[PDB]
RNA sequence: CUUGGAUUUACUGAAGACUAACUACUGCGAAAGCAUUUACCAAGGACGUUUUCAUUAAUCAAGAACGAAAGUUAGGGGAUCGAAGAUGAUCAGAUACCGUCGUAGUCUUAACCAUAAACUAUGCCGACUAGGGAUCGGUUGUUGUUCUUUUAUUGACGCAAUCGGCACCUUACGAGAAAUCAAAGUCUUUGGGUUCUGGGGGGAGUAUGGUCGCAAGGCUGAAACUUAAAGGAAUUGACGGAAG
């Protein structure tokens, strides 16, 4: 069955901390806990660590990323815009 | 034959600048505005105070050796109107009747592309 | 035009109309035999061709697709059959 | 209180040979004193003359020519190329109704390393036999003609100096090419190169500009 | 009155109202 | 557009999926085409082209990875790598 | 411990005798274990490479920049943060960069960084939600928490 | 009732126009229902076209002409006798005056 | 704000918005909406079709997706305008209109909200009833026209048909209380299919319950009591700090 309403895996923390805090928490630390597809391999096997470091099972490849998530969109704003610029560059 | 300068003339309808400069524009040889010729703000940009701002330009430039000059003639522009002063019609005038030779004659007037949002609100001013 | 011949309509009128206006719907295309410049083989071709068609003995398209009927390249002559 | 204008020393601004009648004009700054330099605070500047007047024709009375001071010589102002742009009133009356406008721009640098920007106007063309109030071309069509205007202003530029290109822009060679090009896209009227400006220039070369003065 | 700033005074009010009765909840 | 006709000869030819088969049909010599994902390793790549280069067969790379090289092929598990031994119906081997 | 951004260790060759040379650089995000680094002036635009900020176009993002030529890095360290290059100046052989706090800083075009943002940004996201959280925090970082407010003493 | 067939604008098959603002009051007013009047004036008034010309150091120079496109509000505009009240016949007449 | 050089002038640089003129009783989209170039991504109507399937369909409580602006939450941005607020005027008074500053906001990224005179105040599908000239998209026959390039297989323009659109003009077989309407017609000569809503004016979209929402608020929604009118369209007059 459907357990929470809508606390999901913040029920950990109880009646604490706030609604606003906790709702907060939740969209993020969903995030953290999830499996990611790997770039290398192509399974979905990809967990994290420590903050910024995201592991591989499969392949056992770890790639550096975001706190919370594989990839930032800051980051791969920047990983066009270098690829973009690099093609200028090299012509 | 000539000595050219450029009488960059800004025409708003608050006051009227008789501005001449050089070719490049950098060095300044006279700026009269029709608000040092009258006392009070409701006429600084009568066509009557632009033509005697007009007449202490012309006095200025023939001093220093312009004998002639383009016309860049200008409104407000930018959000605001594009439509020159009452006052530029009459700065011009004066300044061929005063023995001063005429140029090029062109609209300089600031044009946006589409661009910032002009004062007054969504409902204009309500008079 | 109070009275008028409807179920006789003249000619003339009747093929300004509308492909589904019409007594009965007719389409306005047909078939063509198709002949290349460069051989002679017989080859029948939709008016209003979407395909591209070739010819089986050489490999060269025979006409274009157009929004309405296909555009027969240079050096080939239709006969409607 | 000291009448500022004793100070100062005429100089002279003198046209590269590219245009007829190379006396611009005079300019004034303040003489040179031991601190500063007047040659020095004089390169630089920009002057706007009308090509009518660089080339006596009236012609050119739609055309405005900045030139750019880079070398001086006793009294003497050695200018260069610095922009081309349209009156605002000749633009103004180009802009009908009932007429599509078509515009185009491409940066392009040339053989000596002058980088430019290039700005391309044209008008749809009301054909003689025409009875429909309006001439508006399709999307599609536009979409061609601007692109057959990027590729041909990429063309001539590349392949000449400065110089060359500048004895093109006067008789409008580009602009004609252009109509000529887009003739079987659609009928084009009054296409013009209504400005350009400069964005970047190669390393300094006295001997070259001096070449360009006689 | 206008009707949108009658409105807004009714709004105002079943503001009031809800606050009001908040006290004993 | 190359999907469709690589779509074509897995339904009526003859194929091997997966990296043990494919170089199993390169030593045999019955390999008419190779295909490699994108996310192959390159040094299974580097070397699955050595055994072409020695068998003497064209290699097509595709542009999208082993899980969608899998599912082109109506597949429903990932394919690394994949070698033609008969293309069918399809025109696929006339196409590079 | 007490860094937000994950540490890369990178081995090299020693250029001049048989020994291989481990490096800790700041690792950037997309950056992976196996990748090659490439760290000169003749090094391509590629995340993980360093380069002399002359080689770097305007509009660059790069972290772990050099402050001083040869100091092996000083500027935007911390999850998240980067260097965003401004503009050149060939002449002086100077370079204009904007800083993460958003100060415009004029450097030697000859200094280094890495290219790309440095990795685990977004954790101030997250509320720490428990003083243990904070507690844990600075058990590896120093003795700083928590604070008495001085008008409570 | 309703007063215009138009609804004042020229809004048919779409749902909205982007505004211009009023020359005179600077009031948001769709593009399709300001009053736009195009004027071609000549930059010098006719009393100077002749001493100008004198004082032209070019022999045959055509004076520029001053080119704009004036948008005006309902309110300015009516005020302004850009336009007029037309009786309830004579309201239909689009055609340009004579 | 200004002799501490304002405003103005030429040259240069940086930021954010926004895409003028072309721009129209023109186009596209379910609507809200959409206007610089190019590239990429996946859509769409119409037209053409001697292609294919054969009733797969029409409208739809419940339930979904989208839903201007403003507004909420958290980052980023914050050029310009600018609620609040502050200020100079005006006035008998003026917290306002006007003037000068100005914070949220305006922009953007992740989520919310679900409302507008969200209007055509006009549901959708189908058939028919009347003429005309324009216009956009497509197709098919054809020029005292201009042009590729010298002509075609260039493109534009011109003349006819047609399907579909955005509209417009005239008439009233017909409708309506009229204003007006090619639909608001084919309704006492009253029935093609189907969804939604109203029952004198207020009280009142109020109270209460439920539900959604972080909140602002959204959706559903009475009763007591009160009243002979309220209202619609048009006519004449009167008046108007509206025009002639
Ligand atoms: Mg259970
Ligand atoms: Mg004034
Ligand atoms: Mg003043
Ligand atoms: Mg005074
Ligand atoms: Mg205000
Ligand atoms: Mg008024
Ligand atoms: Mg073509
Ligand atoms: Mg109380
Ligand atoms: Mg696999
Ligand atoms: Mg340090
Ligand atoms: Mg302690
Ligand atoms: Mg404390
Ligand atoms: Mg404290
Ligand atoms: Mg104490
Ligand atoms: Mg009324
Ligand atoms: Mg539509
Ligand atoms: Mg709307
Ligand atoms: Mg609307
Ligand atoms: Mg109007
Ligand atoms: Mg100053
Ligand atoms: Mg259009
Ligand atoms: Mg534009
Ligand atoms: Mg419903
Ligand atoms: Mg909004
Ligand atoms: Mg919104
Ligand atoms: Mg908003
Ligand atoms: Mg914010
Ligand atoms: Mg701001
Ligand atoms: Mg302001
Ligand atoms: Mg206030
Ligand atoms: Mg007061
Ligand atoms: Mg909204
Ligand atoms: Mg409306
Ligand atoms: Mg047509
Ligand atoms: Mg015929
Ligand atoms: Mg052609
Ligand atoms: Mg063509
Ligand atoms: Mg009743
Ligand atoms: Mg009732
Ligand atoms: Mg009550
Ligand atoms: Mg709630
Ligand atoms: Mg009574
Ligand atoms: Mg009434
Ligand atoms: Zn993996
Ligand atoms: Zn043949
Ligand atoms: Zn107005």
């Amino acid at each position: 069955t459907k357990r929470t309403k809508k606390v999901g895996i913040t029920g950990k923390f109880g009646v604490r901390y706030g609604s606003s805090l906790r709702r907060q928490t939740k969209k993020l630390e969903v995030q953290q806990h999830a499996k990611y597809d790997c770039s290398f391999c192509g399974k979905r096997t990809v967990q994290r660590g420590a903050t910024g470091i995201w592991n591989c099972k499969s392949c056992k490849k770890t790639v550096a990323g975001g706190a919370y998530t594989v990839s930032t969109a800051a980051a791969a704003t920047v990983r066009s815009t270098i690829r973009r610029l690099r093609e200028l560059a090299e012509a | 034959s000539q000595v050219f300068g450029v009488a960059r003339i800004f025409a708003s309808f608050n006051d009227t600048f008789v501005h001449v400069t050089d070719l490049s524009g950098k060095e300044t040889i006279a700026r009269v505005t029709g608000g040092m010729k009258v006392k009070a703000d409701r006429d600084e940009s009568s066509p009557y105070a632009a033509m005697l701002a007009a007449q202490d330009v012309a006095a200025k430039c023939k001093e220093v050796g312009i004998t002639a000059v383009h016309i860049k003639l200008r409104a407000t522009g930018g959000t605001k109107t594009k439509t020159p002063g009452p006052g530029g019609q009459s700065a011009l005038r004066a300044l061929a009747r005063s023995g001063l030779r005429i140029g090029r004659i062109e609209d300089v007037t600031p044009v946006p592309s589409d661009s910032t949002r002009r004062k007054g609100g969504r409902r204009g001013r309500r008079l | 035009v109070l009275v008028q011949d409807l179920l006789h309509p003249s000619p003339a009128t009747e093929a300004k109309q509308h492909k589904l206006k019409t007594l009965v719907q007719q389409p306005r295309s047909f078939f063509m035999d198709v002949k290349c410049q460069g051989c002679l083989n017989i080859t029948t071709v939709f008016s209003h061709a979407q395909t591209a068609v070739t010819c089986d003995s050489c490999s060269t398209v025979l006409c274009t697709p157009t929004g309405g009927k296909a555009k027969l390249t240079e050096g080939c002559s239709f006969r409607r059959k | 209180v000291v009448d500022p204008f004793t100070r100062k020393d005429w100089f002279d601004i003198k046209a590269p040979t590219t245009f007829e009648n190379r006396n611009v004009g005079k300019t004034l700054i303040n003489r040179s004193t031991g601190l500063k330099n007047a040659a020095d605070g004089l390169k630089g500047r920009v002057f706007e003359v009308c090509l009518a007047d660089l080339q006596g024709s009236e012609d050119h009375s739609y055309r405005k020519i900045k030139l750019r001071v880079d070398e001086v010589q006793g009294k003497n102002l050695l200018t260069n190329f610095h922009g081309l742009d349209f009156t605002s009133d000749k633009l103004r009356s180009l802009v009908r109704k009932w007429q599509s406008l078509v515009e185009a721009n491409v940066t392009v640098k040339t053989s000596d390393d002058y980088v430019l920007r290039v700005f391309a106007i044209a008008f749809t063309k009301r054909q003689p036999n025409q009875i429909k109030k309006t001439t508006y071309a399709q999307s599609s069509k536009l979409r061609e003609v601007r692109k057959k205007m990027i590729e041909i202003m990429q063309r001539e530029v590349s392949n000449c100096t400065l110089a060359q290109l500048t004895s093109k822009l006067i008789p409008e060679v580009i602009g004609r090419e252009i109509e000529k090009s887009t003739q079987t896209i659609f009928p084009l009227q009054n296409v013009h190169i209504r400005k350009v400006k400069l964005l970047k220039q190669p390393k300094f070369d006295l001997g070259s500009l001096l070449a360009l003065h006689g | 009155m206008r009707d949108k700033w009658r409105k807004k005074r009714v709004r105002r009010l079943k503001r009031k109202r809800r606050k009001v009765r908040a006290r004993s909840k | 557009n190359i999907n469709s006709k690589l779509a074509l000869t897995i339904k009526s030819g003859k194929y091997t999926l997966g990296y043990k088969s494919v170089v199993k049909s390169l030593r045999t010599g019955k390999a008419k085409l190779v295909i490699i994902a994108a996310n192959t390793p390159v040094l299974r790549k580097s070397e699955l082209e050595y055994y072409a280069m020695l068998s003497k067969t064209p290699v097509y790379y595709f542009q999208g990875g082993n899980n969608e090289l899998g599912t082109v092929c109506g597949k429903l598990f990932r394919v690394g790598t994949l070698s033609i031994l008969d293309a069918g119906d399809s025109d696929i081997l006339s196409s590079i | 411990p007490g860094r937000g951004a994950p540490l890369a260790k990178v081995a090299f060759r020693d250029p001049y005798k048989y020994k291989l040379r481990e490096e800790t650089f700041i690792a950037n995000e997309g950056v992976y274990t196996g990748q090659f680094i490439y760290a000169g002036k003749k090094a391509s635009l590629n995340v993980g490479n360093i380069l002399p900020l002359g080689a770097c176009p305007e509009g660059t993002i790069v972290s772990n920049v050099e402050e001083k030529v040869g100091d092996r890095g000083a500027l935007g360290r911390t999850s998240g943060n980067y260097v965003i290059i401004i503009g050149h100046n060939p002449d002086e052989n100077k370079t204009r960069v904007k800083l993460p706090s958003g100060a415009k800083k004029i450097i030697s075009s000859d200094a280094r960084g890495v290219i790309g943002v440095v990795a685990g940004g977004g954790r101030i996201d997250k509320p720490l939600l428990k003083a243990g959280r904070a507690f844990h925090k600075y058990k590896v970082k120093r003795n700083s928490w928590p604070k008495t407010r001085g008008v409570a003493m | 009732p309703k007063k215009r067939a138009s609804n004042g604008r020229n809004k048919k098959g779409r749902g909205h126009v982007k505004p211009v603002r009023c020359l005179n009051c600077a009031r948001c007013v769709p593009k399709d229902k300001a009053i736009k009047r195009v004027t071609i004036r000549n930059m010098v008034e006719a009393a100077a076209v002749r001493d100008l010309s004198e004082a032209s150091v070019y022999a045959e120079y055509a004076l520029p002409k001053l080119y704009n496109k004036l948008h005006y509000c309902v309110s300015c505009a009516i005020h302004a006798r850009i336009v007029r009240v037309r009786s309830r016949t004579d309201r239909k007449i689009r055609t340009p005056p004579q």
